[PDB]
RNA sequence: GCGGUAAUUCCAGCUCCAAUAGCGUAUAUUAAAGUUGUUGCAGUUAAAAAGCUCGUAGUUGAACUUUGGGCCCGGUUGGCCG
RNA sequence: CCAAGGACGUUUUCAUUAAUCAAGAACGACAUAAACUAUGCCGACUAGGGAUCGGGUGGUGUUUUUUUAAUGACCCACUCGGCACCUUACGAGAAAUCAAAGUCUUUGGGUUCUGGGGGGAGUAUGGUCGCAAGGCUGAAACUUAAAGGAAUUG
RNA sequence: CUUUGUACACACC
């Protein structure tokens, strides 16, 4: 059993919203983990490394673990999680949830003369996260995702085939590169391009029209 | 304000401002035409007169120099030209 | 700029839009061209000119009231300096600037001062003679700047 | 946008801020969507029947949003004398 | 537009400058505020009161917009107006929160008093600052009463008042339900004015 | 004219030699190409696809085999 | 405008600003001034050959406690003496 | 002092666009400016412009769409070859199918694409998308 | 960093791994290096703004001068007609 | 007493005379400093708020003189030019913090100087200036896997 | 127990 609280889970249990672009297309905050496997069911999960973390007390060292996580179906939707945690298998496990509920789109696009089905991103984009900045670059077919292998596991996780990908500063912080990476990936959909030029109808929120299935 | 008309300013505003900083740069300054008692010779002052303005037929000086705007002496007569 | 200085402030003419001005007054050209040939004869400066006729006459400029400007009918008149009169008030506040040099010694910001003085009238110099309103070979020298005053 | 020939791309095409004409990322959680009923010879609302503007989070994170609500709220008519063009 | 019968009538205007609604702040003031007219010696101002009257129809067509009138929160931590609010909750859906506003209320499932609503009204933003912050994260639209001086950041439809009188807050949260009252339809005769009096929605000491 | 002269003797040869298919001549697909097609070509793969070894390390000691 | 001029005409300046910070780094000086060639002990070869003079029992540094068992020899072509550390288990008994 | 007066004009157009304003004023109106502001304005990046003219060098004022990503100004002014015009479009481009490098040809200021057409090159000026 | 009598790191056996008729070591050099920075570095506190000013060479330097409107001709990409 | 200087005001004059500066020169508690804003100069743009200093404009504003004029000193509103102060972060940063240390991978407004892990070492030598003390320029052999910055828990 | 300083971390031996 779920037995959500919120109205967006409400109508997503009731089987009101088939689909997850009606969260980013009204910018609703998914705020329970089950909207998102319930809508995505096809996600797999990856975590990275698992590194110990120190807090030194008057009586020994506090150990615990942090755990990052990357969640994501191969074709559009993305998810990063980190939770720290004093047992391991908690840490994978919060680690899923917290990467479940930042499921972000990305923009995938066509290198050149737009011919079949989206390979590449649509434009140049960087993140930065700390010290790291990283950039990511539309690529030809079958260049394949040139990337150090934990960003190169994020963007085949996300859908792309092939992608240019340069990087600055301390680059070993595995944390702050994938957290750039997440950055560089969730501003695909922040570019304005000539095609999203055309003005659109403004559509009416699903938490209104269908608000006598909601909460109340 | 992220939407306003920098083509027409209302004129309070344009008023308000410094004279370089305006749409287009002009002088707030002005000229008078003053009459001295006695005779009659108009004379044209500039406001901010910068030296000693004396009527040309008789030594009867109507301004004296003042780091802003001239002041003009007791007994003149001036209009706005 | 201000180069000789470190203030920034801004504070100068601005010049009205109407070129042609001013509609309310009445003399001709003419009367304004031999008011300044007049004024200029007993020893004048074009700046104390321009704010004399600004003053005590309705002259805006007088390059709008006429068809050209001051020295260009001072020269075309026959009254021209020798020297224009910005580097001649440079000099002579560099002759003043060395006689109180020469009657106190340790005025030594004064020093400073006065090469920031000949820093200026050097340019100046050189401006003017890439343009050859002066002659080359034309230099300053403070034996010929004692003298140079007039 | 488009491929080739028809079958049409680009899963969620996002809103555009009514007021700066920029996109409305998904995660932007400042983003609002303003929802005016409009009225018919009575006085009252009718259920369903909206005008709709949608304001993206920097501009109401400026503190401009209401300028701007008023520019468009008086451009569609219904506001008569609360905002100026000449400021 | 408007079909004309929503004009600024002159016995409503007489209930206005009754209250000192139109004495705003002091010189003192936050640019993003026009509505300020004839900028009055001793360093008050004035303010346009028309203006006032177009933004209290526009947060009445606001507020007639939703359809669960239980998802719009009122919202008091200033002392002078936990009454009006609470007559607004009375009166109308509505549900309040009088008096100290909690952390996490918008977020934060778990805590017993989680509201998530679709409007949230507030009288000083500066004094309900935390209820912005939060309705900011959730995407909540903000109706507000604001100042002079008030920071008006995160703030959609401003009704410009003051808050410093306890007149004034009463009876243009009085309005703002008299209006509402009539957009939704139980009050069926725009003529005719209510029958609550405006004394109802007023603060008292003890 | 150097992409047009170029370009089409590479597809001719390409489809010459098999490793690409004769719809798939828009110069493109040619970067959409994997080793496998270019190891699906070789002699080895080809006497065990025509039915003569019955694996491929059968085929390897035919075809060395003379 | 960040640091170093822009215009079209400036190549110059560039080119003996990058001599002069080129002479900034370790690699360019020691192949420039022919370190390898002076004062190395191999005059800049990858080998050397050399007549062993004796043995030593050079210890380890901190923290490790052993004694590295190093010969010392002489070059053959310059003739200056060169510390060895013989490498593996038992092959002091090879280079007597 | 102030050397290049389309580099203000751009950077006062790039900060207008950041904050958000859909009005900007620029101060002090060369040629270049004029011609580069009608490249943009032909490709639907800002729209309708206006000449103020004081006697001394004219002011422009624009209203900005919400269509400009980031319009800059390369200086200094390359020579621009034919291949360097698509490495150059190569090196500070966002994409392939869109943004406009523009140059100054001794036919006119242009974008790259109707230099190419043109088949003619120049001196680089700089980009807009 | 391992070895101080329970060595996954030494000496051997077994097993496994990587390249393979090739594989290791030393030296130099290139990429990695946006640690030479034109593209493309940094200078408050991590290495680094000359004490300040004048000043020659060097580098760089406001705007403005023919624009717009028409009338024809003929090429390339297309396009039903195939 | 002598000259100099900034800002302001200006419908005064010149006309691009300019910005930064190797060499060189002046000043510097002989040429130094924790000589510091540890932040080069010039130019443009980008959120505010009040106080203060110098000037100017206006307000039948207040007060004083000769109730009353002009002044002056306040007050109000503004504007220019300063030393600064307080709040935020759209932005920057590794952070402390910053309206500049912002408009820098969506990387080019102009220009001068300096640095390339830590010691050896601002040492040796060679020049150069100084009466001297010293000042400027200034290595290498060799040695080492860290020195160092900002924040968090004890 | 808070604040403050540290070049202490096998931690002021």
């Amino acid at each position: 059993g779920w037995v959500p609280v919120t109205k967006l889970g409400r109508l997503v249990k009731a089987g009101k919203i088939t689909t997850i672009e009606e969260i980013f297309l009204h910018s609703l905050p998914v705020k329970e983990f089950q909207i998102i496997d319930t809508l995505l069911p096809g996600l797999q999960d990856e975590v990275m490394n698992i590194k110990p973390v120190q807090k030194q007390t008057r009586a020994g060292q506090r150990t615990r673990f942090k755990a990052v996580v990357v969640v994501g179906d191969s074709n559009g939707h993305v998810g990063l999680g980190i939770k720290t945690a004093k047992e391991v298998a908690g840490a994978i496990r919060a680690g899923i949830i917290i990467a479940k509920l930042s499921v972000i789109p990305i923009r995938r696009g066509y290198w050149g003369t737009n011919l079949g089905q989206p390979h590449s991103l649509a434009t140049k984009t960087t993140g930065k996260c700390g010290s790291v900045t990283v950039r990511l670059i539309p690529a030809p077919r079958g260049s394949g995702i040139v990337a150090s292998p934990a960003v190169k596991k994020l963007l085949q996780l996300a859908g792309v085939e092939d992608v240019y990908t340069q990087s600055n500063g301390k680059t070993r912080t595995l944390e702050n590169t994938l957290k750039a990476a997440f950055v560089a990936i969730g501003n695909t959909y922040g570019f304005l391009t000539p095609n999203l030029w055309a003005e659109q109808p403004l559509p009416v929120s699903p938490l209104d029209i269908y608000s006598d299935e909601a909460s109340a | 304000v992220l939407v306003q008309d920098l083509l027409h300013p209302t004129a309070a505003s344009e008023a308000r401002k410094h004279k370089l900083k305006t749409l287009v740069q002009g002088p707030r300054s002005y000229f008078l035409d003053v009459k001295c008692p006695g005779c009659l010779n108009i004379t044209t002052v500039f406001s901010h007169a910068q030296t000693a303005v004396t009527c040309e037929s008789c030594s009867t000086i109507l301004c004296t120099p003042t780091g802003g705007k001239a002041k003009l002496s007791e007994g003149t007569s001036f209009r706005r030209k | 700029g201000r180069m000789h200085s470190a203030g920034k402030g801004i504070s100068s003419s601005a010049i009205p839009y109407s070129r042609n001005a001013p509609a309310w007054f009445k003399l001709s050209s003419e009367s304004v061209i031999e008011q300044i040939v007049k004024y200029a004869r007993k020893g004048l400066t074009p700046s104390q000119i321009g704010v004399l006729l600004r003053d005590a006459h309705g002259v805006t400029q007088a390059r709008v009231i006429t068809g050209n400007k001051i020295m260009r009918i001072l020269k075309s008149n026959g009254l021209a300096p020798e020297i224009p009169e910005d580097l001649y008030y440079l000099i002579k506040k560099a002759v003043s600037v060395r006689k109180h040099l020469e009657r106190n010694r340790k005025d030594k910001d004064a020093k400073f001062r006065l090469i920031l003085i000949e820093s200026r009238i050097h340019r100046l110099a050189r401006y003017y003679r890439t343009v050859a309103v002066l002659p080359p070979n034309w230099k300053y020298e403070s034996a010929t700047a004692s003298a140079l005053v007039n | 946008m488009e491929n080739d020939k028809g079958q049409l791309v680009e899963l969620y095409v996002p809103r555009k801020c009514s007021a700066t004409n920029r996109i409305i990322k998904a995660d932007d959680h400042a983003s609002v969507q303003i929802n005016v009923a409009k009225v018919d010879e009575e006085g009252r609302a009718i259920p369903g029947e909206y005008v709709t503007y949608a304001l993206s989070g920097y501009v109401r994170s400026r503190g401009e949003s209401d300028d701007s609500l008023n520019r468009l709220a008086q451009n569609d008519g219904l506001l008569k004398n609360v905002w100026s063009y000449s400021r | 537009s408007l079909p004309a019968t929503f004009d600024l009538t002159p016995e409503d205007a007489q209930l206005l400058l009754a209250a000192n609604t139109h004495l705003g702040a002091r010189n003192v003031q936050v640019h993003q505020e026009p509505y300020v007219f004839n900028a009055r010696p001793d360093g008050v101002h004035v303010i346009n009161v028309g203006k006032t009257w177009e933004k209290l129809v526009l947060a009445a067509r606001i507020i007639a917009a939703i359809p669960n009138p239980e998802d719009v929160v009122a919202i008091s931590s200033r002392t002078f107006g936990q009454r009006a609010v609470l007559k607004f909750a009375a009166h109308t859906g509505a549900t309040p929160i009088a008096g100290r506003f909690t952390p996490g209320s918008f977020t934060n499932y778990i805590t017993r008093s989680f509201k998530e609503p679709r409007l949230v009204i507030v009288t000083d933003p500066r004094s309900d600052a935390q209820a912005i912050k939060e309705a900011s994260y959730v995407n909540i639209p903000v109706i507000a009463l604001t100042d002079l001086d008030s920071p008006s950041e995160f703030v959609d439809v401003a009704i410009p008042c003051n808050n410093r009188g306890k007149h004034s807050i009463g009876l243009i949260w009085y309005l703002l339900a008299r209006e509402v009252l009539r957009l939704r339809g139980a009050l069926v005769d725009r003529t005719q004015p209510w029958s609550i009096m405006p004394d109802l929605y007023f603060y008292r000491d003890p | 004219p150097k992409r047009l002269f170029e370009g089409n003797a590479l597809i001719r040869r390409l489809v010459r030699v098999g490793v690409l298919s004769e719809d798939k001549k828009k110069l493109d697909y040619v970067l959409a190409l994997k080793v496998e097609d270019f190891l699906e070509r070789r002699l080895q793969t080809q006497v065990y696809k025509l039915g003569l070894a019955k694996s491929v390390h059968h085929a390897r000691v035919l075809i060395t085999q003379r | 405008g960040k640091g170093k001029p822009r215009g079209l005409n400036s190549a110059r300046k560039l080119r003996v600003h990058r001599r002069n910070n080129r002479w900034a780094e370790n690699n360019y000086k020691k192949r420039l001034l022919g370190t390898a060639f002076k004062s190395s002990p191999f005059g800049g070869s990858s080998h050397a050959k050399g007549i062993v003079l004796e043995k030593l029992g050079i210890e380890s540094k901190q923290p490790n406690s052993a004694i590295r068992k190093c010969v010392r020899v002489q070059l053959i072509k310059n003739g200056k003496k060169v510390t060895a550390f013989v490498p593996n288990d038992g092959c002091l008994n090879f280079v007597d | 002092t102030r050397s290049s007066v389309l580099a203000d004009a751009l950077n006062a157009i790039n900060n207008a666009e950041k904050t958000g304003k859909r009005q900007v004023l620029i101060r002090p109106s060369s040629k270049v400016i004029i011609k580069f502001l009608q490249v943009m304005q032909k490709h639907g990046y800002i729209g309708e412009f206006e000449y103020i003219d004081d006697h001394r060098s004219g002011k422009i004022v624009v209203q900005l769409n919400g269509r400009l990503n980031k319009c800059g100004v390369i200086s200094p002014r390359f020579n621009v070859k034919i291949g360097d015009i698509e490495k150059w479009t190569a090196n500070l481009l966002p994409a392939r199918q869109f943004g406009y490098v523009i140059l100054t040809t001794s036919a006119g200021i242009m974008d790259h694409e109707e230099a190419r057409r043109k088949h003619v090159s120049g001196k680089i000026l700089g980009f807009v998308y």
